[PDB]
């Protein structure tokens, strides 16, 4: 029979921890590390590219920073191909949400279904996981503004400032540090990139090495604008912040 | 060895021997006799209790007025196996109101087993089967083995010891072949059959069990006061 | 792996023999039938202090006709009661009349063989199923995960039952009486039973032609045992 | 050691069981050759009957597809026939639906993109045969397009198959060359098929008999298959060098 | 009875490697080199034909593809794969796009469709990981031109040059010296020339060499006239002679 | 689809599988239930390995299935989801088609057979998860607390814990429960299972929380604040 | 069944509902409210073919319910009848189609303001100062027209509505006995006990 | 358009004594018109001492009582030789019919 | 290794073990053989008698197909039976689409290609029988022999089971010393001799013969069974030369 070539993607180790789960954590671990802080008037989205080369085209480019809706967006840690499947199922559910109640999806639904596929992975099918791990950083009017992650296991938890992917051991204790509640987004900002100076695991850390982006208050009032960073403007807020 | 994993698996040799245990449980089952001459076939199976407590496993099942089978093995498996007889049975009786050949429900047997030793996932049946019917061309008595393999015979006998009853059937051949329009004489030469197949414990009322179908007989069975006329 | 629908060598199913080594760590069911009815009683086992013991239910009603005991993986059990419950209401909505005990016992044992690549494994539960017909009077049978049952004048079940049953074949006969099999349960239960015997950590049970299948209350059981108790002073 | 007995990537990026199909392909010992005339396409293989008991006549391994297209397979017979009937069906089928005859280059892809799929899903084992296929196109004059376990496919100026190829294939290789042309420059198929049976001879070094060879020819509009007497025919106008 | 096979293939090691992607990477590596440059107004891709036989005719095996007519493929690895994937990529660009908005897909988009199909196989029941590494070169009104780069995981990234295969870490190196942002498209075929001849055994000519370019638009090359806003396909091979005219100039 | 018998016997007659389910919950962080006399408190430890959460929008411990039924649990938090859903569903169709809540029992006795189901089903693992069912039922004043595990035994429980040093804990409350004399006030029930938690929690901190439910529906999560006041006041009492 | 108006003022919304249940010649029953409950502070009164309207009411009910459950959250009216319409536009091209139409009456507690939507069978809606179901439109949409301003109190729509009930018995050949009129407000839902 | 049905005409009658019951049917069958038969038989044993007549279209009459017969088979295989209660007969007979509840068996039954 | 615990995994040498370990148990069946004779077939399979309670003439196990064609298999008597019910449906279904009964080339590869299909997955076993078979046809007689593996041919004569090697010398003789043509009764006669001849190895126990055939101008082109007369004359011609 065919049981002979069955890895068993989906058992308990004799601990209770699921094998597969552990060891898409234990790959993500690798990616490129990505930053999500929080303020009262905003969210920061930051993620260092996989050693980039001097000839890949640097400005039409994503593999870090994705678009969900106009409201919310994600950053990645894991693999980028497992990501976008994970992502296009994310902007249907959303699009779904608005046609059935004409109101914009609230983050924490959208995080919980993608959450919830992630998790049937885990438990039925026999298929590997996603190695992918998620920052959420969205704006409903229920609870203003959110930072949320998601892992291979398909647990989610809310964060004030959180990083993903590479050493996040050492991104965490930094953000605990340095971080304060009545923070504003310009400073978020530039804590965000202060970390990753500290825990990239290269030396310089350039504008074309970096994806970033913000959701801020700012715009015509009571609207949120969406804005992911040119490449010119990381590196002019790379000056600004003088790590350049 | 590592080639007994499953049915779908030849050993070197050629062998499968899931169906080489399957033929085991057979033999840990309990003795079953069968025997016909040319007007009577007659069934005798040897019952087991689980204690002293328990009832007496019932081996002997009707399939239709003029057929019917005795196991040992799992009884479970018998039961589908009958089951599906009687099933076959009945459709030949519906669709051209026709009693069915005792030697077409060998084949339908044969055929049905047969589908389990060849698909994966599957398990051969666990169980010997011996079958008796009157019918258009007379008595008929069948022993089917779950590799596959039914047979057509005057007479035979399977499960634990059943190697001595088979060789008494063997000697008394010319005697029994010839025991026309005698119902009891014919039954009488079972018992006595099943008999060369006991240690230790000999036929009491409540474990011994016989079924007979004929010229003018139903397939009909006998238990405890009733088989009593015969210890 | 290897199959789950494999045979052993010596001709049975590894999956079936497994199963019936985790009954044997299921806890004491007994049963005993007699000419004025059927007495099914079970040992509770609260893990616990704390556990409220009347939460624990080992003995169920499958009609007014047929009650059943339990013991192993009991969780295994729930629908396999399912079953019988609807297997025995059907059939009086077909027949406009009662179904007997072995056909209903007959329609549990199809279900039990029912597993491999229906569902994935066999149950890890034995029964005693026990009730009362008009052609066959009072049964009892054992239903196991192998498919096959057996009837039993008395049958003990579960992590005592190598004890108790032996202990069942001296005691019975075929003229024992209610109140006499309602006691020798409780008898043989206390001798197998790991904490003391009591109303709280054993529950009884009978089926009657007349007033069919009841579960005891706690104080009624509480005075069999107390007359128990005091018999066995006696002499 | 399981990445050897289904169709997953080996370490060092080998398909193990996709090259196991190819050692399976020289079982049946014997040799294949095909060569392009002006106006047909020829192809040869050994006829080996062992046994006297054997019907002479149903031992084959050219297979006539199509009314156009001729097959020869390399490999033994039941993945042979199994490949023969599929291709057969293939043919047809693609005529019902687009009201053309199927092109060689057309089934022989179609085979070879069959035979990938055997190499990527794993419960779908590969074929043990290379398959030559044969025929006169309509648009691209005559045609030789062969198919591997690998799911590989390409068109020949000539080609050969089997355990002895590549002596056959560096004879044909030297003839074309020295002759600076992509065909036999013949003008009936009787001449080519005599082409093909000779540089078979020098490349193997030894003498056939009428019943150690079959023959098929693929013409203009139709594809047949030789008897013993026209190749005994042929033989014996070879006999006149 | 059919296939029983539906759980992963492609699962992750303790290390945290997926080893079926890793190993088709390695037979990508074994694969012949293959490469792709953007000028301002083109982009050409580039791949050596190596034929099994001299009596092989590989005019008829093609490495580089039309998708549609404005993209083009180019691989390393194994050539079977390749095939089906370029069947795919062609009936994806009409079943989930030309079908629904009447115009051909954007070059990003549609290597999107062939990367997710790519992914695929490293998840879903029952299959291997492609063994292939595709480049796919496009030009799309809103994007202009652009090439890309689709890897066994699926994963894919843009390039203003990159290669491919055997001869690949050398050849990045010689791109990565002769590319500037201001490059005409026939200096970019000039270079593509040089850099595939560093990674080049044997003969290197015409017969030897397939190369396509993402260009201007062919009206002659587009089979009618008479719609002034259908222009004809921005993707050329170019010609045994075409190639040898510029080995001239070399 | 996915066939494969992944619960299946071990000759000693375990079913490993539904066995390494349980080492999932004993691995989750601690969760308590405490019979009043007339209410029901949860109590859960939430594991300090991390500050900086989100705790406004961070999944909560305690869930409602219902608005007079709770569930809390320890293990995998995924797997929780997935139950407690699958509970809230059959919980508003019985309310369709009964004309009546759940009782307590009958939820627990839903949500054990659904972990039950994935103990002999093919291409599926068991559930990594212990619950908690705690509530009142309709029109009923007479409090009920009941436990489900993996393998989908389920019972009735005075008090009871469960997850990562709950061993410890039910030593405390088999120690410190009277069933003669359950607590009878609120304050009290509430106080009786901090104690509990403390034998385990570490800080009062961001560790503990609280969740009270009266009859008649009426469930109230107790703020860091009051949490703080039943920690400050145990402490002044170890003067001993 | 029969006849259900409603009419938003100036912070509530108000509808009535037929109270009469007729089956071809006989009067069933002549107390029955055509009104669910779905959430706090939203209520959706229906009329049409029989089974059909309880069945979609009961049904729409639960879901909100299990939403609200869910989430501990009640959805905006807005959200609610977005919901409801998809439900019905979805059934209309059925097998069998659900033939109820219905008003849906809520309190938008996050903008403090009543609002009023109207959905007939087909999954058409709209939202409306004041509507109604069938052939009650044609009576009460022209003294709706003339006495309502949007800033009544909930007596004046009250009042409002009484002229609209008088009207209708003055002129309706069935005989509807009566309406329950139902208040939705920042409050939520309470039943005037008496017309 | 094909009419399934047909008729076949007869007339059945069922009298209970103290300790006996009769069930009479003429043994005409006909079309339209015509006569088919004058001996056919509508009346039947089906075992355990019980007599049906399924009185109307004699196909769908024919096939009631072939599937009650085999349901008294059966009942005897499933149940030990049981014997089949007039009442439990009469039941099963109505879950036969109703069974054809939105494709009748036209045939008025008499047991 | 490995190689050869699962169906349809190509051993290195470029072989599947599990249709050579199939044709192993084929080896260790009863033997069989097919005489194509003039205008038709004959077919004989040797019927080892385990005990004289095997009732003599009552376990036929030549099987036929259709009208016109016979067939017998030495190895898993199930598995011949398994793919005789195949055989019936292929050519029931071939001859109610085209009219015209199965053609024996024909029917050939129906069983053929259906053996084969089983070498292709792990999820089923192969065939553990050779078949002979064969009849007439509108073009002729036809003899085919079908092994595990899906390999089958046409034949002059063919055998297998244990007396596989002296049934197929003396086969060989009979093609040699009858080059024109064997009629459909010599060839009857011939058959009886060569179950007999090939009996040598199966000695152990003693056996029943048995035999069918199909001629056009004995049988009308349908395939009977020898049986009474013919059948008895038959075995004494072969007693005759066991001498």
């Amino acid at each position: 029979g065919s049981r002979r070539y069955d890895s068993r993607t989906t058992i308990f180790s004799p601990e209770g921890r699921l094998y597969q789960v552990e060891y898409a954590l234990e790959s993500i671990s690798h990616a490129g590390t990505a930053i999500g802080i929080m303020a009262s008037d905003g969210i920061v989205l930051a993620a260092e590219r996989k050693v980039t080369s001097t000839l890949l085209e640097q400005d039409t480019s994503t593999e870090k920073l994705y678009k969900l809706n106009d409201k919310i967006a994600v950053a990645v840690a894991g693999l980028t191909a497992d990501a976008e499947i994970l992502i296009n199922t994310a902007r249907i559910h959303a699009q779904n949400y608005l046609k059935t109640y004409n109101e914009d999806i609230p983050v924490e639904i959208l995080v919980r279904r993608l959450s919830d596929i992630k998790q049937g992975y885990t438990q039925h099918g026999g298929l590997r996981p996603f190695g992918v791990s998620f920052i959420y950083a969205g704006y409903d009017d229920r609870y203003g503004y959110q930072l949320y992650t998601s892992n291979p296991s398909g647990n989610y938890t809310g964060w004030k400032a959180i990083s993903v992917g590479a050493n996040t051991s050492a991104a965490q204790t930094l953000l605990q540090m340095d971080y304060k509640d009545d923070m504003k987004v310009d400073d978020a900002i530039e804590l965000a990139l202060k970390t990753l100076s500290k825990t990239t695991d290269s030396s310089a850390l350039t504008y074309d090495r970096l994806e970033f982006a913000t959701i801020r208050k700012g715009a015509n009032d009571g609207e949120v604008y969406q804005k992911i960073f040119k490449p010119q403007e990381i590196k002019d807020i790379l000056v600004k912040t003088g790590i350049t | 060895n590592n080639y007994d994993g499953d049915t779908v698996t030849f050993s070197p040799t050629g062998r499968l021997f899931q169906v080489e245990y399957a033929l085991e449980a057979i033999k840990q089952g309990s003795v079953t006799v069968g025997l016909r001459s040319n007007t009577h076939a007659v069934l005798v199976a040897l019952k087991r209790n689980a204690d002293e407590l328990s009832s007496y496993q019932k081996k002997i099942i009707k399939c239709d007025e003029h057929m019917g089978l005795s196991l040992a093995g799992l009884a479970p498996d018998a039961r589908v196996l009958s089951n599906y007889l009687r099933q076959q049975c009945n459709y030949s009786s519906l669709v051209f109101n026709r009693k069915l050949a005792v030697e077409r429900a060998g084949h339908l047997l044969c055929d049905k087993a047969q589908k389990n030793t060849q698909s994966y996932g599957g398990r051969p049946y666990g169980v010997g089967l011996l079958i008796i019917g009157y019918d258009k061309s007379g008595a008929h008595l069948l022993e089917f083995q779950p590799s596959g393999n039914v047979t057509e015979l005057y007479g035979t006998a399977i499960g634990a010891r059943s190697q001595g009853a088979k060789t008494y059937l063997e000697r008394t051949l010319d005697t029994f072949i010839k025991i026309d329009g005698n119902p009891d004489e014919l039954i009488k030469a079972g018992v006595e059959a099943i008999s060369q197949s006991l240690r230790d414990e000999s036929l009491t009322v409540d474990n011994l069990s016989i079924a007979i179908v004929g010229k003018d007989t139903p397939f009909t069975i006998y238990d405890g006061e009733a088989v009593a006329k015969y210890i | 792996d290897r199959g789950v629908s494999t045979f052993s060598p010596e001709g049975r199913l590894f999956q079936v023999e497994y199963s019936l080594e985790a009954i044997k760590l299921g806890s004491t069911a007994i049963g005993i039938a007699t000419k004025e009815g059927v007495v099914l009683g079970v040992e509770k086992r609260a893990t616990s202090p704390l556990l409220e013991s009347d939460s624990i239910e080992k003995i169920v009603e499958i009609d007014r006709h047929i009650g059943c005991a339990m013991s192993g993986l009991t969780a295994d059990a729930r629908s396999m009661i399912e079953h019988a419950r609807t297997a025995a209401v059907t059939h009086n909505l077909y027949y406009d009349e009662d179904i007997n005990v072995e056909s209903l016992t007959q329609s549990v044992c199809d279900l039990a063989l029912r597993f491999g690549e229906l569902m994935s494994r066999p149950f890890g539960v034995a029964l005693l199923i026990a009730g009362h017909d008009a052609d066959d009077g009072y049964q009892l049978f054992h239903a196991e995960p192998s498919g096959t049952f057996y009837r039993y004048n008395a049958k003990a079940i579960g992590s005592g039952s190598e004890g108790a049953q032996a202990e069942l074949l001296n005691e019975w006969h075929s003229s024992l009486t209610l109140k006499e099999a309602e006691l020798l349960v409780l008898k043989i239960l206390k001798q197998v039973m790991e904490e003391k015997l009591d109303e709280n950590n054993a529950q009884l049970s009978c089926i009657t032609k007349q007033d069919g299948f009841k579960i005891y209350d706690n104080e009624k059981t509480a005075e069999l045992i107390k007359e128990l108790k005091e018999k066995e002073a006696a002499e | 050691g399981y990445d050897r007995h289904i169709t997953i990537f080996s370490p060092e990026g080998r398909l193990y069981q996709v090259e196991y199909a190819f050692k399976a392909t020289n079982q049946t010992n014997i040799n294949s050759l095909a060569v392009r005339g002006k106006d047909c396409t020829v192809v040869i293989s050994q006829k080996k009957v062992p046994d006297k008991l054997l019907d002479p006549t149903t031992v084959s391994y050219i297979f006539c597809i199509s009314r156009t297209i001729g097959m020869v397979v390399n490999g033994p017979i039941p993945d042979a026939r199994n490949a023969a009937l599929r291709a057969k069906a293939e043919a047809a089928e693609f005529r019902y639906k687009y009201g053309y005859d199927m092109p060689c280059d057309v089934l022989a892809k179609r085979m070879a993109n069959l035979s990938q799929i055997y190499t990527q899903r794993a419960y779908m084992r590969p074929l043990g045969v290379i398959l030559t296929f044969v025929s006169v196109d309509e648009e691209l004059g005559p045609s030789i397009y062969k198919t591997d376990p690998a799911g590989y496919y390409v068109g020949y100026k000539a080609t050969a198959t089997g355990p002895k190829q590549q002596e056959i294939t560096t004879n044909l290789e030297n003839h074309f060359k020295k002759s600076k042309i992509d065909h036999i420059n013949e003008e009936s198929w009787e001449k080519v098929v005599e082409f093909a049976i000779t540089h078979m001879i020098d490349a193997l070094g030894t003498e056939f008999s009428k019943n150690d060879l079959e023959v098929g020819v693929a013409t203009k509009d139709k594809f047949f298959t030789l008897s013993a007497e026209n190749i005994e025919e042929r033989l014996v106008a070879i006999a006149e060098q | 009875m059919t296939d029983r096979y539906s759980f992963s293939l492609t699962t992750f090691s303790p290390s945290g490697k997926l080893g079926q992607i890793d190993y088709a990477l390695t037979a990508v590596k074994q694969g012949v080199t293959s490469l792709g440059i953007k000028a301002t107004n083109g982009v050409v891709i580039a791949t050596e034909k190596k034929s099994s036989s001299p009596l092989a005719m590989s005019e008829t095996l093609s490495k580089v593809s039309l998708l549609t007519p404005d993209i083009g493929a180019v691989y390393s690895g194994m050539g079977p794969d390749y095939r089906v994937l370029v069947d795919k990529s062609r009936k994806v660009a009409h079943t989930s796009y030309k079908r629904i908005y009447g115009e051909y897909p954007p070059t990003k988009l549609l290597v999107s469709e062939v990367a997710k199909i790519m992914q695929e196989a490293t998840q879903s029941g029952g299959v291997r990981p492609f063994g292939v590494s595709l480049l796919i070169a496009g030009h799309d009104e809103f994007n202009g031109f652009s090439l890309y780069q689709v890897d066994p995981s699926g994963s894919y990234f843009p390039w203003k040059a990159t290669a491919i295969g055997k001869g690949s870490v050398a050849a990045k190196t010689f791109l990565e010296k002769r590319w500037n942002d201001e490059l005409e498209l026939e200096d970019a075929i000039h270079i593509a020339l040089l850099t595939l001849k560093e990674s080049v055994e044997g003969e290197f000519n015409g017969d030897t060499i397939e190369l396509a370019i993402i260009g201007d638009e062919n009206p002659d090359l587009l089979g009618y006239t008479g719609i002034p806003t259908d222009k004809g396909p921005r993707f050329r091979k170019l010609t045994s002679q075409e190639i040898n005219d510029r080995l001239e100039a070399l | 689809g996915y066939d494969r018998a992944l619960s299946i016997f071990s000759p000693d007659g375990h079913i490993f599988q539904v066995e390494y389910a349980l080492e999932a919950v004993k691995r989750g962080t601690c969760a308590v239930g405490v019979k009043g006399k007339n209410c029901v408190v949860l109590g859960c430890e939430r594991r300090s390995t991390l500050k900086l959460q989100d705790t406004r929008i961070t999944p909560s411990k305690v869930s409602k299935i219902d608005s007079h039924v709770v569930l809390s649990f320890s293990g995998l938090n995924a797997d929780s989801r997935i139950l407690i859903e699958k509970a809230r569903v059959e919980a508003q169709s019985h309310r369709l088609t009964l004309e009546d809540p759940v009782t307590v029992e009958y939820l627990t006795r839903y949500v054990a057979g659904v972990q039950q189901r994935y103990t002999q089903s093919g291409g599926v693992r068991p559930f990594g998860v212990s619950t908690l069912i705690a509530g009142f039922d309709p029109r009923d004043d007479e409090p009920k607390l009941y436990q489900t595990e993996p393998s989908g035994i389920y019972s009735s429980w005075s008090a009871q814990t469960i997850g990562r040093n709950s061993k410890t804990v039910r030593e405390f409350l088999e120690k410190n429960y009277d069933r003669k004399e359950p607590p009878a006030t609120v304050e009290e029930c509430v106080k009786l299972t901090v104690r509990s938690l403390l034998e385990v929690v570490q800080t009062g901190a961001k560790n503990i929380e609280i969740t009270v439910v009266k009859p008649d529906s009426d469930i109230v999560a107790l703020s860091s604040e009051e949490i703080n006041q039943y920690v400050t006041q145990i402490e002044q009492e170890k003067q001993e | 069944m029969d006849i259900i108006l409603g009419i938003r003022v100036q912070d509530s919304v108000i509808l009535a509902s037929s109270k009469a249940v007729t089956r071809g010649i006989s009067v069933l029953k002549d107390s029955d409210d055509k009104t669910r409950q779905l959430s706090p502070h939203t209520l959706m009164s229906f009329a049409g073919e029989a089974g059909d309207t309880v069945q979609f009411a009961e049904y729409i009910q639960a879901n909100i319910q299990l939403y609200s459950i869910r989430e501990d959250y009640e959805l905006s009216p807005q959200a609610v009848s977005s919901f409801v319409r998809q439900e019905l536009a979805k059934s209309i091209r059925s097998r069998r189609p659900y033939q109820v139409n219905v008003l849906i009456g809520g309190y938008d507690k996050k903008k403090n303001k009543p609002e009023l939507y109207q959905i007939d069978y087909l999954g058409t809606k709209v939202e409306l100062p004041y509507g109604a179901h069938g052939y009650s439109g044609f009576y009460t949409f022209s003294l709706l027209d003339h006495h309502y301003r949007p800033d009544m109190t909930t007596e004046e729509g009250l009042d409002l509505l009484k002229l609209c009930v008088q009207e209708l018995e003055k002129r309706m050949p069935m005989d509807f006995k009566g309406v329950i009129v139902k208040i939705v407000d920042k409050d939520g839902i309470r039943q005037v006990d008496d017309f | 358009q094909f009419n399934p049905y047909g008729d076949n005409g007869g007339t059945i009658l069922g009298i209970a004594g103290e300790d006996f019951a009769v069930l009479a049917g003429d043994t005409r069958n006909i079309t339209d018109y015509s006569i088919n038969s004058r001996y056919e038989p509508k009346v039947f044993d089906c075992g355990d001492n019980i007599v049906m007549s399924a009185n109307g279209f004699a196909a769908d009459g024919d096939a009631l009582v072939k599937r009650f017969k085999n349901s008294v088979k059966w009942y005897h295989f499933d149940h030990n030789d049981k014997k089949l209660s007039i009442n439990s007969a009469a039941r099963n007979i109505q879950h036969l019919l109703y069974g054809k509840r939105f494709f009748p068996y036209y045939v008025h039954t008499i047991i | 290794t490995g190689y050869d615990l699962s169906n349809s995994v190509f051993s290195p040498d470029g072989r599947n073990f599990q249709v050579e370990y199939a044709v192993k148990a084929v080896e260790n069946g009863t033997t069989s053989i097919g005489i194509k004779c003039n205008d038709g077939v004959v077919f004989a399979v040797e019927k080892l008698i385990t005990s004289k309670l095997l009732v003599p003439q009552k376990n036929v196990k030549i099987q036929v197909v259709d009208r016109h064609i016979g067939c017998v298999y030495s190895g898993l008597i199930p598995d011949g039976r398994h793919l005789v019910n195949r055989g019936r449906e292929e050519a029931a279904s071939f001859k109610k689409l085209y009219k015209t009964p199965i053609p024996i080339p024909a029917f050939a590869d129906r069983l053929g290609q259906y053996v084969q299909a089983h070498t292709l997955y792990n999820s089923v076993r192969p065939f553990g029988v050779s078949t002979i078979f064969g009849g007439v046809d509108k073009n002729g007689a036809h003899l085919y022999m079908l092994e595990p593996s899906g390999s089958y041919w046409g034949y002059k004569g063919a055998a297998t089971g244990k007396g596989r090697q002296s049934a197929k010398a003396e086969l060989e003789k009979l093609v040699d010393h009858h080059p024109e043509g064997l009629s459909a009764r010599e060839a009857v006669k011939q058959a009886a001799k060569i179950i007999y001849l090939a009996h040598e190895d199966n000695k152990e126990k003693d056996f029943e013969l048995e035999i069918s055939w199909c001629s056009l101008s004995e049988t009308n082109g349908l395939h009977k069974f020898v049986k009474g007369d013919l059948l008895q004359e038959a075995i004494d011609f072969a007693q005759k030369e066991i001498n």
